[PDB]
């Protein structure tokens, strides 16, 4: 029988890219990602 | 009343980060008073 288990995941852990800041788009030069990866990591709960 | 069984694994207490930066750097004393009203003063101190 299909079973349904989940945990409580705030809709802001899972983050996916739309619109502009694909990751991709952006020229290769002049632009860090470490900006974006500590922002994306200010929603953890816990040091990362 | 109901025959089920239960067993608990583990909670979890969240919280959010949080800690007093500017006090700990800045404001580094106390000073208590009993008084109604504080005074705080200063002085020129320009000397031609």
């Amino acid at each position: 029988d299909p079973v349904e288990v989940d945990m409580g995941r705030s809709e802001e852990n899972n983050i996916t890219q739309s619109g502009g800041t694909e990751w991709s788009k952006r020229d290769k030069s002049t632009y860090d990602p470490t900006d974006d990866i500590e922002a994306y990591a200010l929603n953890a709960s816990g040091v990362v | 009343s109901m025959y089920t069984t239960a067993q608990l694994l583990a909670a979890n207490e969240q919280k959010f980060k949080f800690d007093p930066l500017f006090l700990r750097l800045f404001f580094r004393e106390s000073y208590p008073f009993t008084t109604e009203k504080v005074y705080l003063s200063q002085i020129p101190g320009l000397v031609n």
